[PDB]
């Protein structure tokens, strides 16, 4: 859990001569610093 | 109350049974002198709004109705909960005409013609 997620498909490698070029995508790890929650009350009727 | 003819009012038969069942249900148990078991525990059953308290109320009501000797049986019909308000209804089968006739005609041998139940 140092990173969140990453798509394996994006990992592409180009090799040419003495040079190696790599592309990737990574979703950075994050930490919660806000929680918003909504509550709703409702009536209920029970029978039998 | 008065009967309108300057004499004390009187309830007979079904009206009597209504009066006695209402009074028993309304009377808290143990409050009546000389009669610990007469009454009901409904004054303490003002609990939460869940089926459990409904079942407690129903069981207490069935106990209170069964306590009467004349009530051959009682049973739940339907109940519901509307938040604060509870509602329920019961069915009471009093002793049949045949049994009451047999009891009264047997009482002729003694001549009391009165009820000490």
């Amino acid at each position: 859990n140092e990173i969140q997620d990453f798509p394996a498909e994006d990992v592409q490698v180009i090799v040419e001569g003495n040079e190696a070029r790599i592309s990737m995508t990574v979703y950075p790890i994050r930490s919660f610093k806000k929680i918003s929650v909504s509550l709703v009350y409702k009536q209920q009727t029970l029978q039998a | 109350s008065t009967n309108g003819n300057g004499d004390l009012d009187t309830v007979k038969g079904i009206d009597n049974m209504k009066q006695q069942l209402q009074a028993r249900l309304l009377t808290p148990r143990g409050s009546l002198m000389l009669h610990p078991n007469y009454g009901s525990d409904l004054h303490n059953l003002f609990g939460l709004n869940i089926p459990e308290q409904a079942t407690l109320i129903e069981m207490e009501v069935l106990r209170t109705l069964t306590s009467d000797n004349r009530v051959k049986s009682a049973n739940l019909i339907d109940w519901k909960i509307q938040g604060n308000v509870y509602s329920g209804q019961f069915s009471v089968e009093i002793k049949s005409v045949e049994e009451s006739i047999n009891f009264v005609l047997g009482q002729d041998e003694e001549g009391i013609f009165a009820l000490f139940e």
